[PDB]
């Protein structure tokens, strides 16, 4: 098993910590959802290849521009996250997160991930967003942003239901293995 | 870590650590506050264990088995003794607050009602100055430590054999040399997240809400000072590269 490194980036409200927690436990916690994620090394077999995939969160480093880049050395794949219940989190992708990752992780594949997909059709979310003249992110808006930023691909998931979570990390492993 | 503390923090939450008959005596808001305080202490125990792997297993093993050039082991593990002293003392205070709160006849049932004052003390005065000085030095030497490690692993046979030997056990799966360095750099930025969530469930006693608000401000002040005090050192750096952008 070859070792590869994954880092997840995105705004504080994108759900990156929850996504790493749910994948690493194969479960949405029933009693207590952790506030933080330390690290984890997942054993993943994708398309017949065995990989040890080290997982890292950047939560808590968003306001610290000299500490945050210390998370990037030797990254093999970036998950760049936004929440589907937050068009504001998608707007910060192209001119804040993307130029940073391209500078510190040149030529590393980026997968743009729309988190919290279960809220796209949630009535409470649609009501709260309508007060700011907004609506949940549409799948075409996510795909178009991924296309524009030069992402390897676009994927959606829900940490709450686990739908799409395994697929995201298996595809990140495939991207990390590409030359 | 020592077995007594590992067992006290083995459960996924405070609500699963205490006896169910004790849990049932508390209101939901108290349970939510205690579950976050328990996560702060449990992750501090694991952070001190990361520093002990760096000092006792890696640093000591290299000094005892390998013939490295002088200044190489300090280059791989900058500031580790100072970081160990800071966090072992902080962990000792957190564990003493828990132990004093135990009910007589129990080694697991407790409620911590007064964490804020301990956090203000940790993140103010001389201990905050030492944390700022040590993390500004450690984080500025982070890139150099990773590059020195990579160079030795690729060129020195005895070094590669040593690393593969000491990192083979399953309990070290998340704790290779580079992984320990990044776990330590990321520790300081987990504190605001944990303190803010404890504060969210600490409104019942106004003195406690005020103390945690003061502690959160002190932790953010320390992080801002460390972040402004970092510039990566590089082996063979020329003065012209330093004074130019
Ligand atoms: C060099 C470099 C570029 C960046 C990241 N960044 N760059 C720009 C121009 C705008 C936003 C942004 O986040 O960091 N270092
Ligand atoms: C906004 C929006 C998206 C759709 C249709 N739809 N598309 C996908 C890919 C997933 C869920 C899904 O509901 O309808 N409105
Ligand atoms: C050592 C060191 C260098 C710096 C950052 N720096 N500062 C100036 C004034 C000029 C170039 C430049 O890189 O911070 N610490």
């Amino acid at each position: 098993a070859i070792r590869k490194k994954l880092v997840i980036v995105g705004d504080g409200a994108c759900g990156k910590t929850c996504l790493l927690i749910v994948f690493s436990k194969d479960q949405f916690p029933e009693v207590y959802v952790p506030t933080v994620f330390e690290n984890y090394v997942a054993d993943i077999e994708v398309d017949g290849k065995q990989v040890e995939l080290a997982l890292w969160d950047t939560a808590g480093q968003e306001d610290y521009d000299r500490l945050r880049p210390l998370s990037y050395p030797d990254t093999d794949v970036i998950l760049m996250c936004f929440s589907i219940d937050s068009p504001d989190s998608l707007e910060n992708i192209p001119e804040k997160w993307t130029p940073e990752v391209k500078h510190f992780c040149p030529n590393v594949p980026i997968i743009l991930v729309g988190n919290k997909k279960d809220l796209r059709n949630d009535e409470h979310t649609r009501r709260e967003l309508a007060k700011m003249k907004q609506e949940p992110v549409k799948p075409e808006e996510g795909r178009d942003m991924a296309n524009r930023i030069g992402a390897f691909g676009y994927m959606e998931c829900s940490a709450k239901t686990k739908d799409g979570v395994r697929e995201v990390f298996e595809m990140a492993t495939r991207a990390a293995l590409q030359a | 870590s020592m077995e007594m503390d590992e067992k006290d923090f083995a459960a996924d939450s405070w609500s699963l650590a205490v006896d169910s008959s004790f849990l049932q005596q508390h209101k939901k808001e108290v349970m939510k506050q205690q579950d976050v305080i328990y996560e702060l202490i449990q992750t501090e125990l694991h952070h001190v264990r990361t520093l002990k792997i760096m000092t006792r297993l890696f640093r000591t093993g290299m000094l005892e088995e390998l013939h490295l050039e002088p200044g190489v082991v300090q280059g791989l593990f900058p500031c580790v003794d100072e970081l160990s002293d800071i966090h072992t003392r902080f962990l000792s205070q957190l564990l003493e607050r828990r132990r004093q709160a135990l009910c007589p006849g129990s080694t697991r049932n407790f409620v911590i009602h007064r964490l804020g004052d301990l956090l203000i003390s940790q993140f103010s005065g001389p201990s905050a100055e030492q944390m700022c000085k040590t993390y500004s030095e450690f984080c500025s030497r982070h890139s150099k430590a990773l590059k020195l490690y990579k160079e030795l692993y690729a060129r020195d046979k005895r070094f590669q054999q040593f690393i593969r030997k000491v990192t083979r056990p399953a309990v070290l799966k998340r704790h290779g040399v580079q992984e320990c360095i990044l776990l330590v750099t990321q520790r300081i930025t987990k504190y605001p997240l944990l303190i803010s969530r404890i504060l969210q469930h600490s409104h019942g006693i106004e003195e406690e809400r005020q103390d945690l608000t003061t502690a959160l401000g002190l932790v953010k002040e320390l992080l801002s000072n460390v972040d402004e005090g970092i510039y990566q050192l590089e082996k063979g750096a020329r003065l012209q590269e330093i004074y130019n952008r």
